[PDB]
RNA sequence: ACCUGUCUGGUUGAUUCCGACAACGCGUGAGGCCUGGGGUGCAGCAGGCUGUGCGACGGGCGGCGGCAAGCUGCAGGAGG
């Protein structure tokens, strides 16, 4: 069945606040949920903890664009710092097409068609 | 009572116009640094939405 | 006098293809056009007109007391780090992705500050922000392409926004003139290492 | 240099714990699992090897750990229903342990089979003796006791009554229980992402190891209370045991089996379990005198021979 | 006047949700819920009785859809 915003916004908060304490197995993922929240009825725990596992599977792939986890940007900034092959050194004697050089005739360098 | 005369048109800025914008510009030094004094500019509403506020502000600030 | 472009900076914008303007130019853009390529039917933008609109935009930026009041926005994902590397540097407030409409008018939402200037990457992509700025008496600088609309834009920076490096170069140079206007940093920047943070690499 | 010899029929859900015993000419294996049963496996002659001998199915929920005596007379069960049990494998009859609040996680028996420790998610690890007598609860009365669940706990073998205890805060807290005071609390070798899930003890009792949820394993000598070495793992390593008659370790993670030499501090071999299942997850491998036996999160229990 | 919010599309028994979005946040209803029914853990007592819990969430896997929501088959299971 389809979960609602009372479950999905809840389970979004659980994976967002408490991501490292979670795991892909559901029964461990429910065992954190009584320890760390207060949810009254045992069916509605299973509604939430089920969708937490359905979130934690795709956040393990990192697919969701909304939620944001402290580990997942510090790993991202390592990926952000590419060893830079910027073409400012790679381009030598820049080939600029015939009319593009004429606009730079006042102050010019690296002239090629 | 007083109403802001728009600088570029010379017209008064219309009554309670939201598109009317205050424009502030610091005077620029000879080497290109900021100075404490500021050019203060009044812009009418309709000249923004026409898009003609750009080319007039180019030639005014070119002076 | 007039500030001269560094050979360092003009090295960037040719391989940015920022002068590779567009196929179409409006009559509001023809003063930013020295010529058009007769081969590819592409208008080539004036660099000298591009550079002086940058320093006016930098002049308009610093004129507010607090740069954090300025809300700079970019809809596309090309300029996601171009506005993120900007606001860590310039000390402004970033807006990324879809601008939620009513972000300046509706007072039930208080995510960001009440703007005293906005600058956008594209008026086509951020038509919602440039309209919403006009409702609250807020100025608008914009990077504007050769085909782009320029209504409700105070300062047009004629430059391309349809390349991933292009707004990354433009937001870089706009950050470069800002501390040059304050005198915080001269043009001794060594672009080898700095502009790549603005660049969209994935 | 590892060879997967055989497999077991096994359960229909994740095996939480494995355990063996040194008996007069019989090698039992007790496999605790998530389908509320713990099986008894013999490993003798090859026709008898791999056949179910004992079976206990009266637990309420997942038997999160099991503990086999070095004498082999009895088997201590740790269940997620909240009640540990001490099962007499010849009788088939069990006692009960009522102390914990909820969801008991780990269990261990003394070298001398006098006392048993049971750890749970209620921030407690309560000790029982062989009759069901709750002697002491180690929650907050002793200072430097961890503030979350205890996922694993064991006994130091040659040491008389020292108990090791891994927890969700990443602190492997070890204490002498002779006087109820904490001896040491480790953190990455020095003294909730960092979360040790299972630990192992050596035969000589000095060498010890603990994996974790920080994708790292730390191997340390408790007598010096110093870290021997450290070994890095791809996924959050869960399973951990120690090799018999050699200074050799074997870690099991979500997908792979890392057999790490201690004294050489280099990786001897790796076995991947991706061939079997997709939700394969090795929980609680354990060594025998012949060859090490590793259980899986789908239900199969795989037998490997080391070279 | 009204419209948007309250929706192109996809989805659901559900205006249930995913998503794009001049809307953003909420609220009823829906759900959650309460009772009975099956499985068994403990406890108490004597056509066996009644307390206390556990157990299923669509979780796992395969294929569609992929910010997906979800749909569908199988295994496991007392129960889908």
């Amino acid at each position: 069945r389809v979960r609602n915003s009372n479950v999905k916004r809840a389970a979004k908060n659980i994976v967002e606040k408490y991501f490292p304490k979670l795991d892909c197995d559901f029964h461990h993922n429910k065992r954190v949920l009584e320890s760390v929240t207060e949810i009254q009825t045992k069916r509605f725990k299973n509604q939430i903890a089920g969708y937490v596992t359905h979130l934690y599977t795709r956040v393990e792939k990192g697919k969701v664009k909304k939620i944001f986890i402290k580990k997942h940007e510090e790993e991202r900034e390592r990926r952000e710092n590419m060893i830079p092959s910027s073409s400012i050194m790679d381009t030598e004697k820049i080939e600029v097409d015939d009319i593009t050089m004429q606009m730079i005739k006042d102050y010019c360098y690296r002239g090629n068609y | 009572f007083e109403q802001r005369i728009c600088t570029f048109t010379g017209r008064p800025i219309p009554h309670t116009d939201n598109a009317s914008v205050q424009l502030t510009f610091v005077e620029l030094d000879s080497d290109g640094r900021a100075t404490d004094k500021v050019l203060i500019y009044n812009v009418c509403g309709k000249i923004r939405k026409d898009g003609t506020i750009d080319e007039i502000l180019t030639n005014t600030l070119a002076q | 006098k007039e500030i001269e472009i560094p050979e360092d900076f003009v090295k960037a914008i040719i391989l940015s293809n920022a002068h590779l303007g567009s196929t179409t130019a409006t009559t509001n853009f023809k003063q930013y056009i020295y010529g058009r390529r007769k081969n590819d039917l592409i208008h080539v933008i004036d660099i000298n007109e591009m550079w002086k609109k940058l320093i006016i935009a930098a002049r308009l930026f610093v004129s507010i007391e607090d740069p954090s009041s300025i809300i700079v926005a970019s809809n596309k994902k090309f300029g996601k780090r171009a506005v993120l590397r900007f606001c860590s540097e310039t000390g402004a407030t970033p807006l990324i992705g879809r601008f939620i409409p009513g972000g300046f008018t509706n007072q039930v939402i208080n995510d960001v500050k009440e703007s005293r200037l906005v600058v956008v990457s594209d008026t086509y992509a951020d038509k919602q922000t440039v309209m919403e700025a006009s409702y609250v008496n807020t100025p608008c600088i914009a990077f504007c392409n050769s085909d782009n609309s320029l209504s409700r834009v105070d300062v047009v920076i004629p430059m391309n926004n349809r390349s991933p490096l292009s707004i990354g170069c433009g937001f870089y140079l706009f950050a470069k003139v800002i501390k040059y206007i304050k005198g915080e940093e001269s043009f001794d920047v060594d672009v080898r290492s700095e502009i790549e943070l603005y660049f969209y690499r994935d | 240099r590892l060879n997967e010899v055989a497999t077991f029929s096994g359960h229909k859900d994740a095996v939480m714990a494995l355990g063996t015993c040194e008996t007069p000419d019989a090698k039992l294996l007790f496999s605790a699992s998530r389908d509320r049963r713990v099986l008894g496996w013999s490993l003798g002659e090859g026709a008898m090897f791999g056949r179910i001998v004992k079976e206990f199915t009266k637990h309420g929920h997942s038997v999160n750990d099991v503990a086999v005596a070095r004498s082999g007379s009895f088997v201590v069960s740790a269940g997620c229903d909240g009640l540990g049990r001490i099962i007499d494998v010849q009788s088939g009859e069990r006692t009960l342990l009522r102390g914990h609040e909820s969801d008991l996680t780990c269990a261990a028996i003394n070298c001398q089979e006098n006392k048993i420790v049971t750890g749970s998610v209620d921030k407690t690890l309560r000790l029982w003796n062989m009759c069901g007598e709750l002697q002491h609860t180690f929650d907050a009365a002793i200072e430097c006791a961890h503030e979350d669940w205890v996922m694993c706990a064991e006994f130091r073998p040659l040491d008389e009554n020292e108990v090791v205890s891994g927890s969700v805060d990443g602190t492997v807290k070890v204490w002498d229980i002779d006087a109820r005071v904490v001896k040491s609390t480790f953190f990455d070798g020095c003294l909730g992402s960092f979360a040790v899930r299972a630990l192992a003890l050596s035969a000589d009792g000095s060498c010890c190891a603990y994996g974790g949820s920080n994708c790292k394993t730390y191997i340390l000598n408790l007598a010096e209370s110093e870290a021997i070495a450290a070994f890095e793992t791809d996924t959050p390593v869960s399973a951990l045991a120690f090799g018999l008659t050699d200074v050799i370790l074997a870690c099991g993670t979500q997908d792979k089996i890392y057999i790490w030499d201690v004294v050489s501090n280099c990786l001897l071999a790796v076995a991947d379990l991706s061939a079997h299942g997709k939700r394969v997850r090795c929980r609680s491998l354990v060594w025998t005198t012949s060859n090490l036996i590793a259980g899986l999160g789908n239900g199969k229990i795989l037998v490997f021979e080391f070279v």
